């Protein structure tokens, strides 16, 4: 256990435990779900609150005209990588005068997070990214990790009790590719209503949805343009 | 006598020791490798075996004989990374000598610079002291051929019958029993004594495909790596 | 590197610096040497036994000139010794750049001891296990300066450093005196070195440098075998 | 025990446990082999789908460093991404500074020195990567190298990195490697990867095959494996 | 990297300081020095460490360092550790003179050196200067002076100073035999001879074991007298005649 | 030294940030309430000596002409934060001829709430209540040492904040008025403090869209106190 | 620099160095100070000289400008650094805006310096606590104190050093607005507070004042003797 | 010239066993004098002076800088300085401003510290030393003092005729000069003592 101190120390079983600890710290964020169609990439998160009176901590935040990211974990490192993200977008927007393809941006993010996991004197980033974007080959749903082993998927779900949501993604990943936005979004919250305990229901104010489409600029919605999305449901089979 | 953190860093111990460097003098011994140098007359001979159990592994790129400059060769033991890094540093300081001073570097000055860099790594802590040993050979005018050895500690020396690696207490015992009869060394004598001393150490008496022979002579001062055919020629020439 | 920059050498509850005392012990576990200041010259002499019969005595040289008139020997570890030799060389040549005159030995010992003192205090590096014996014939009067790893220095009429240096010192006090010549100093220096060395002592076991007023001189094994072939 | 913490220290018997721990980190990673024919080098990586959540074509471990060079990594993936960026940068420097293609020997030596520099100090950890380097040039032929986590880089004809390090190269060495062009070697690598671990520990894997050589005219890319579909119709004939 | 840090500056588990107290105890096992009350003139006393017979003594100063033209200093502790401070100190005085072309008024000199010492007390985390050292000198604003630096950086202007375990009893003799008004250098030399006669364990006080230097004002000059041996010898004979005078009470 | 500055947990979050959230608790309490009429704000000075002059102790400081503040726990770290936030609002005015709004203020603060770093120093030990009036009316903002900044309707900080938040949730609703909220706040103040409530204990700070200047009440506070 | 923090938080939310290094100030020389309506009075105790030596250099009360006055506790060296720094600072304020320096500005400087000195990378915080007395704005008498954390804190009277609880408890009876507010009685009753020290030798008293328009004046132990005599006279009159 | 911005003339002259250095007293701006007691001859230890001429800024500056380095050396070593060492030091100090040059022509005159050997030398504004045995001159007027010294110098001279020779040379060569005059100071030194005489120069 005395080798279980710092980022630099390898294990005598090879598994550097700081990255495992950062993973488990990412697991204790809010739940979130990101999934794409052939033409529309929708990411759906869930908010929590500190108390009754306070507002909810926001998760789905804007990045650029075709990029919006979800998040889980710490918010300071989140806003730090958000600053870097916006910077890297606007830099190529300045130089090449084109929007960035998503994959090279996520390569830049992984290379950015490579250094603080590699030397001594920095920590890995508690971070929960779900990136949705549009290059010329359409929507992409990427996720990252504090180990920077970023993945491309067709539907991920990270955060608290996200595994049952992944079972839902398994049993409807055939269905996902074909449909339009409405039932896509209600599949998304038909994952999130299983991210919750069954003795309560998903209300308006706690949920947030971000859509980007191949002609649609990335737009965030909260309770007012989500009241149309919350109807069209039945109860859970109690 | 482990006082303070003398098992960990470059500090002085009680009674006068420091363990990090005298742990590095057996950092050569994990190589499983053996090297012999000979200088008796106006030629100078290196010999060192390989150990390749694989058919999938090559044979050309496995050689430890490293042409530093056109007149200076060397051979390495110990672990490979430290050896090759030391090799690039040696080449770099040789080219720097040629640029600054206008003429070819002598093997003496170069080994002294390598030992100085070894001290520089030795001096600060938080720095790993490069567990490889370097033997250099070359011809100098008005002195003939030269043999030098470089320690990890930065203690270089230059001497005739030379051997470092795994088994060289025995090799130096053979060379004390051998370099005492006052015979001359007419270059077949040198090659024959080198191969036979490595043959008395390892007791294998093997093919010409295992040892690499590095030679340099005052007839052609260029460094020269021997070919399979002439190694076989010398081998069957000492086969009686 | 990172530049961690802290020194490992801090004070004891006794007030001592145990790394420096260990470095002095590591010096004392080194090769013997003898240096004697006579009435006209100074004699340096070391004791160099090769580990095998394979080593050559033409490559490594203990006795070392710093200028053409300043000899310098040690008792310790050559890898540190060469470093501070080279430092002293560059330092003396900077002096000769500024003043266009040969640097005096006191000035050498000031500057070298300041550098060594700086290594005793600066960050993380070990001190240098070398005890110098610096000398030279500057302005008629010759000098003899011993230094140490602690950065300090002294001035001896005659001294010794290395194995059984106290025994050599006690022989020096009875045998050596204030006024002799360079030859008699060489004689008693070889006597006190041969008091403590091994039995097989030849023209290659020792290495002797003298300091005339004509300058520093490094003797050859030719004249050593002229002299040390049963000097008494 | 106690010595194994820092990456600058030695052991009481003489090795660095940090580098050893980094070496056996790659042991649990996926199996990645590579073999050269007489006019090209063929890569191959046993890649595994986790359960159902991948896309068959993300995070490809077959990288592509230079116009004629690509990597075949195994171990930690993000560390491999960083290492490949270093190699891309180095080949870019050489192309800029000399105006032609980097030779594979010099490239691998620069990479090996970079790896060694990350093995020296205590400020950084050693890498958890083990990768392949393939080449083809008309004046050079086919060259295949191999880099451990420590930094020892030399040449092969065939190799394997992963669990079945021995278990693949047992029957790699019975392949008639010289007399075959790479178009046979494609289905050879296919049968090698398919033989090791069909269903025992896991449920499903997936094949990628990189492909450099004379048939590509010195280009390096993945095969259109779906063109000529050489695994499966030979895979089902390889279970008997 | 962070399990190799020493304490290096930090306060105790109980409220006190570590390196400062250990620096004081490093001072305590050194040579003995003192200075006297003289209205005209001021003096220093010093004890020879390493009085072995095979030295050269050609430096004319083993503890004294004539630092300005009107100031020297004794010293006690680690030697070249102090030689660094002598170099820097002479440098600071000389750049003062470069800036003004008027000699240094010696208290801001002392504060400059004390700030050098204090800068390694708080941050910098290196081995602190375990050297206390005296000050003699003269000026335009107070005349003859005496000062006592400490590794803390605290400095005291005394009229009769203090070194450690060898000299705590010396300060006891200084208080029990305090003088005032008599600026006579020779009575002060007899006093200092008496003080080192008690405190040093050198039996009957051979002059090879001691060292005295003074600083008198001569007509525009403030010369620094590192006096020779014969007058010390007759001073010792004077003091032992005074011992005979003391045992006239038997 | 017991897993310090730069280490996660086997189960959860960082050590020293959790220790900062613990270190907030010893501070003196404060209560802000957002009303659409304007933001009111209160604090307790915790004065010990009669020598301790009351009006020199600052808790509510003034960031801009329409932005208040409140602090907790430590003092001078909060003073440095106040200084830099003032500088950044003035820079925003300098390059924009307008008012840096309250959220942008708090983002400019929380961008280095966690930039604690000793290599390549310690995290700050103060929780802050921010009140201001943007173009969207009044705002009430609550931040923390960990940078996790949120909007609160009526936040209570520091010591005894559990019962403070509870009994504050008892009386609050959306359509409160100003003076009602003020007296309801000082009720909770004199329920959580230990001394008698008088002219020197607490201080009020009220900002209105029409009363942008003078976010303070001075000795009319005595009249406000005597009405309970 | 040294990448190591001295100021890590506790498990329960404290600092192991700041509130801990206040104990060095607690183990120091005592010094009190009040502000009257026109004359300010302060002074240190515990001269503790060897009764044969000098004390004109061991002076613990100094000035930065002609209008402000100093004091400290703890160890003297950190106080020396802070004093020279603050002299440079107030004279550089004179280089700026041409007012005499307000006391609040210079105390903000001192406390801010000490704070950002505690915040930085591996630096031992100043174990002092100063007392900063001055009357600048129309001669309004003020005194501020510091803290090793760096929290300036305005008072009307003050007690630091050894046994300051006992001194403030003498001040408890000595808080009267009357106190009959002459300059001499204010000075002598501050002298009675400093003579409520744990030893009270009477001659170890070092007191100096300022009349809010003049400069610093050091007293003489014969007027202090008259003050001690009239204090004993009032103690006889109460009987 | 810029050397003729403030006038100035320094003459040194080697006698038999003694050395005489003299300079002019005048200081002022281009056409306007100011004072008659400006210092250009500085004592550098015992039996060894230095003279500086040219721009008075560099005169006082380099005088202070050399005094700085000289006192540093004389405290690092208990002996006093030898004149060749002083010459090398001045050469280094001028050469450090190879492209930022002081506008001065230093003249060094001192005896031997051990014997009664005299020494004279002069430098350039960049540090080119020059040792002679008869005389070295500097300042604005050159050819005047060259002609006079090549007219009046003898090799083996008692201090009296040395004094009279250097006096007549300086007086006539200054009276012919325009921007440099207004009194002359003379330092005539030897092993035994130091004489400083002032001449009744033409104040025109």
């Amino acid at each position: 256990n005395q080798y279980d101190n710092d980022v630099t120390v390898w294990s005598p079983q090879g598994r550097i435990h700081q990255i495992e600890y950062a993973m488990e710290a990412v697991k204790q964020g809010s739940a979130t779900v990101g999934l794409k169609s052939k033409t529309h990439a929708v990411l759906v998160a869930l908010k929590r609150a500190q108390s009754e009176l306070a507002a909810h901590q926001k998760k789905i935040l804007h990045v650029d005209n075709h990029i919006g990211i979800s998040i889980a974990g710490l918010t300071a490192d989140a806003r730090l990588l958000c600053n870097f993200m916006r910077q890297e977008c606007l830099d190529s927007r300045f130089v090449f005068d084109r929007p960035l393809p998503v994959s090279r941006l996520v390569s830049l993010i992984g290379s950015k997070t490579q250094i603080p996991t590699q030397r001594y004197g920095r920590r890995p980033y508690g971070v929960g990214l779900l990136i949705a974007g549009y290059d010329d080959m359409g929507p992409h749903i990427f996720q990252t990790c504090p180990s920077a082993n970023y993945f491309d998927c067709r539907a991920m779900s990270i955060g608290a009790r996200s595994q049952s949501a992944r079972t839902y993604l398994e049993r409807h990943m055939s269905e996902f590719m074909e449909c339009n936005l409405n039932e896509l979004v209600k599949h998304g919250l038909r994952a999130l209503r299983e991210t919750l305990p069954a003795e309560q229901d998903l209300t308006t104010k706690n949920v947030s949805i971000g859509i980007v489409g191949k002609d649609l600029e990335f737009t965030i919605y909260d309770d007012d343009d989500v009241s149309p999305f919350l109807e069209g449901l039945e109860e859970r089979p109690q | 006598s482990s006082a303070g953190f003398d098992r960990h860093i470059t500090i002085f111990s009680p009674e006068g020791r420091l363990y990090q460097v005298e742990y590095a003098f057996k950092a050569i011994n994990q190589g499983g490798l053996t090297s012999v140098a000979v200088r008796g007359k106006d030629c100078a001979v290196i010999v060192t075996q390989k150990k390749v159990p694989d058919k999938l592994l090559d044979s050309s790129t496995v050689t430890h004989l490293f042409k530093i400059t056109e007149n200076i060769g060397c051979v390495m033991t110990g672990m490979t990374a430290d050896s090759r890094s030391q090799v690039q540093r040696a080449r770099y300081e040789a080219a720097n000598w040629k640029y600054k001073y206008g003429y070819e570097i002598p093997v003496d000055m170069l080994c002294k610079r390598i030992a100085d860099i070894s001290q520089v790594y030795t001096q600060n802590a938080e720095m790993r002291p490069l567990g490889c040993c370097m033997i250099l050979i070359g011809i100098d005018e008005e002195q003939g051929p030269q043999v030098y050895k470089c320690d990890p500690a930065g203690y270089y020396c230059g001497f005739k019958a030379t051997a470092a690696g795994v088994k060289q207490t025995e090799s130096t015992s053979f060379l004390e029993k051998k370099v005492k009869k006052k015979f001359d060394w007419t270059f077949e004598q040198t090659v024959e004594t080198a191969i036979t001393c490595l043959s008395t150490v390892l007791s294998i008496d093997f093919k010409p495909s295992e040892i690499e022979v590095g030679v340099v002579t005052v007839e052609n001062p260029k460094f020269r790596i021997l070919t399979e055919a002439e190694i076989d020629a010398h081998l069957v020439a000492l086969a009686e | 590197e990172r530049g961690y920059s802290f020194s490992l050498t801090t004070f004891s509850p006794s007030g001592k610096l145990v790394q420096i005392e260990y470095a002095l012990a590591a010096v004392a576990g080194g090769a013997p040497s003898v240096g004697i200041k006579a009435a006209n010259g100074v004699v340096l002499a070391t004791e160099k036994k090769q580990k095998s019969i394979l080593y050559d005595e033409r490559s490594v040289h203990k006795v070392e000139p710093i200028t053409k008139h300043i000899g310098l020997v040690y008792s310790g570890m050559g890898p540190d010794y060469r470093v501070l030799v080279h430092r002293a060389r560059k330092l003396a040549q900077q002096y000769y750049l500024v003043y266009q005159e040969p640097i005096p030995t006191a000035q050498l010992v000031q500057r070298v001891a300041s550098v060594m003192q700086e290594y005793t205090q600066s960050g993380g590096v070990r001190p240098f296990g070398v005890s110098l014996l610096i000398c030279g014939w500057n302005e008629g009067r010759p000098y003899l300066f011993q230094s140490d790893p602690s950065g300090a220095y002294f001035a001896w009429k005659a001294t010794a450093m290395g194995k059984n240096y106290v025994n050599g010192k006690t022989f020096l006090e009875k045998r050596y005196n204030e006024d002799l010549e360079l030859e008699d100093a060489i004689h008693t220096a070889i006597l006190t070195l041969k008091e403590s060395f091994e039995g097989q002592m030849t023209e290659d076991n020792i290495e002797v440098g003298i300091c005339n007023e004509a300058g520093f001189r490094r003797l050859t094994p030719t004249e050593v075998k002229d002299y040390l072939a049963a000097i008494a | 025990t106690g010595y194994d913490l820092s990456a600058s220290t030695f052991s009481p018997d003489g090795r660095v446990f940090q580098v050893e721990y980094a070496m056996k980190a790659v042991e649990n990673s996926s199996t990645a082999i590579g073999i050269r024919c007489k006019d090209g080098v063929v890569f191959g990586v046993e890649k595994l789908v986790l359960s159902k959540l991948y896309e068959e074509g993300s995070n490809k471990r077959l990288f592509n460093v230079d116009r004629h060079v690509g990597m075949a990594v195994a171990g930690l993936l993000a560390d491999a991404r960083s290492l490949a960026d270093i190699a891309r940068e180095e080949a870019s420097n050489f192309r800029s500074n000399f105006g032609y293609n980097i030779p594979l020997k010099h490239l691998a030596d620069r990479v090996a020195m970079y790896v060694h520099a990350y093995t020296l100090y205590s400020a950084v950890r050693p890498f958890g990567c083990s990768f392949m380097l393939g080449s083809y040039s008309v004046n050079d032929g086919a060259q295949l190298y191999m880099i451990d986590p420590s930094g020892v880089s030399y040449g092969y004809w065939g190799c394997a990195i992963g669990k079945a390090r021995q278990a693949a190269k047992t029957e790699i060495e019975k392949l008639q490697m010289k007399e075959m062009t790479c178009r046979d070697i494609v289905k050879e690598v296919a049968k090698i990867i398919y033989i090791v671990h069909d269903e025992v520990k896991d449920k499903a894997f997936e094949l990628e095959l990189s492909w450099v050589g004379e048939l590509t005219n010195g280009r390096h890319e993945i095969v259109p494996k779906d063109i000529r579909e050489e695994a499966e119709k030979y895979a089902k004939e390889s279970l008997k | 990297s962070r399990r190799y840090d020493s304490r290096t500056t930090i306060f105790s588990p109980e409220g006190r300081l570590y390196q400062v107290e250990y620096a004081m105890e490093a001072i305590g096992h050194a040579g003995t020095c003192l200075g006297i009350l003289a209205n005209d003139g001021v003096l220093l006393a010093a004890e020879r460490r390493n009085i072995h017979k095979l030295l050269d003594e050609v430096f004319f100063s083993e503890k004294i360092y004539k630092l300005n033209e009107d100031m020297a200093c004794s010293v006690a502790g680690i030697t070249s550790d102090a030689n660094v401070l002598t170099n820097e100190l002479r440098l600071i005085a000389q750049r003062y003179l470069l800036q003004y072309q008027e000699p240094i008024p010696c208290e801001q000199l002392v504060t400059a050196l004390c700030d050098i010492k204090q800068a390694y007390t708080q941050f910098g985390g290196k081995r602190p200067f375990g050297v206390s050292l005296l000050y003699i000198g003269w000026d335009k604003h107070y005349g003859f002076q005496l000062y006592q630096s400490d590794p803390s950086g605290n400095y005291g202007g005394w009229k009769a100073t203090c070194i450690g375990n060898n000299s705590a009893a010396a300060v006891s003799m200084l208080k029990q035999d305090y003088k005032e008004g008599e600026m006579t250098l020779k009575s002060a030399l007899a006093l200092a001879i008496k003080v080192l006669n008690k405190t040093m364990d050198v039996s009957k006080l051979s002059a090879e074991k001691v060292e005295i230097a003074t600083l008198t004002r001569e007509n525009g000059k403030t010369v620094i007298r590192v006096l020779k041996q014969k007058e010390v010898e007759q001073l010792i004979k004077k003091h032992e005649e005074e011992e005979a005078k003391a045992e006239r009470e038997k | 030294y017991d897993r310090g500055v730069n280490t996660f947990s086997p189960e959860g979050r960082l050590f020293q940030v959790e220790y900062a959230i613990e270190a907030i608790k010893l501070g003196s309490t404060a209560i802000g309430i957002q009303t659409s009429e304007g933001v009111c704000l209160a604090v307790e000075k915790r004065i010990t000596s009669p020598l301790m002059e009351p009006s020199s102790i600052e808790k509510i400081v003034e960031i801009d002409a329409h932005i208040g503040c409140a602090m907790s726990g430590l003092i001078a770290d909060a003073k440095t934060l106040i200084d830099k936030a003032r500088v950044e609002t003035q820079n925003h005015w300098f390059t924009y001829n307008e008012t840096m709004t309250v959220e942008s203020v708090t983002q400019a603060v929380s961008n280095l709430a966690l930039q604690f770093g000793e290599e390549d120093s310690r995290p700050f030990g103060v929780a802050l209540l921010f009140g201001g009036v943007d173009e969207k009316g009044p705002q009430l903002f609550h931040m923390d040492p960990s940078g996790t900044f949120v909007q609160c309707d009526a936040r209570a900080i520091g010591s005894a904040s559990e019962g403070a938040q509870s009994s504050l949730q008892e009386v609050y609703h959306k359509s409160m008025t100003l003076k009602e909220a003020i007296k309801s706040s000082l009720i909770i103040l004199k329920q959580v403090m230990e001394e008698k409530l008088n002219a020197t204990n607490i201080e009020l700070a009220t900002v209105q869209p029409g009363q942008n200047f003078h976010m303070f009440t001075k000795e009319e506070l005595e009249e406000v106190i005597k009405d309970i | 620099s040294y990448d190591r923090a001295i100021t890590v938080f506790s498990p329960d939310g404290h600092l192991f160095q700041v509130e801990y290094a206040q104990e060095a100030v607690k183990k120091g020389s005592t010094a009190v100070g009040v502000r009257g309506r026109d004359i300010v009075v302060l002074g240190v105790e515990k001269k503790s000289v060897a009764k044969l030596q000098d004390e004109r250099t061991v002076r613990k009360i100094c000035a930065l400008d002609d209008n402000v006055c100093m004091a400290f506790a703890g160890l003297t060296a950190d106080a020396r650094i802070v004093i020279n720094r603050a002299r440079v600072e107030c004279q550089s304020h004179r280089l700026t805006v041409e007012d005499p320096v307000t006391v609040e500005y210079i105390t903000r400087y001192i406390a801010s310096l000490k704070q950002r000195y505690t915040q930085s990378n591996g630096r031992r915080p100043f174990g002092i606590s100063a007392l900063i007395v001055g009357f600048d704005f129309d001669g309004t008498p003020r005194l501020y104190q510091t803290d090793p954390s760096g929290t300036y804190h305005a008072w009307k009277a003050n007690a630091i050093g050894r046994g300051a609880k006992s001194v403030r408890e003498f001040l408890e009876k000595n808080y009267t607005d009357e106190a009959i507010e002459t300059d001499d009685l204010t000075i002598k009753l501050v002298i009675k507070a400093l003579l409520e020290v744990v030893q009270s030798g009477g001659k170890n008293i070092e007191l100096a004042v300022m009349r809010r328009d003049q400069s610093l004046k050091i007293l003489n132990p014969e007027e202090i003797e008259k003050y001690v005599a009239e204090i004993e006279k009032e103690k006889e009159e109460n009987e | 010239s810029i050397m003729s911005y403030n006038g100035g003339a320094v003459m040194a002259m080697k006698g038999k066993n003694c050395v005489a250095i003299a300079a002019d007293r005048r200081f002022g701006i281009q056409a306007q004098m100011v004072t008659t007691d400006f210092q250009k001859i500085f004592p550098m230890g015992d039996r060894l002076y230095i003279g500086l001429a040219g721009l008075a800024t560099d005169v006082q500056t380099v005088a202070q800088r050399l005094k700085f380095r000289l006192n540093l050396y004389e405290l690092k070593e208990g002996r006093q300085i030898k004149p060749y060492t002083l010459m090398s030091m001045v050469a280094n100090l001028l050469y450090e401003k190879r492209f930022g040059p002081y506008y001065t022509e230093p003249v060094i005159a001192g005896l031997d510290p051990k014997t009664f050997k005299p020494f004279i030398c002069s430098l350039d504004l960049i540090g080119c030393p020059m040792v002679t045995d008869d005389f070295v001159v500097s300042g604005t007027c050159a050819e005047q003092m060259y002609g006079m010294c090549e007219s009046l110098w003898e090799p083996n001279m008692d201090p009296d005729h040395l004094f009279e020779t250097i006096s007549q040379a300086m007086l006539n060569a200054v009276d012919r000069d325009a921007v440099s005059g207004m009194g002359v100071i003379v330092h005539i030194i030897e092993k035994d003592k130091i004489t400083t005489r002032t001449l009744k120069a033409r104040m025109d």
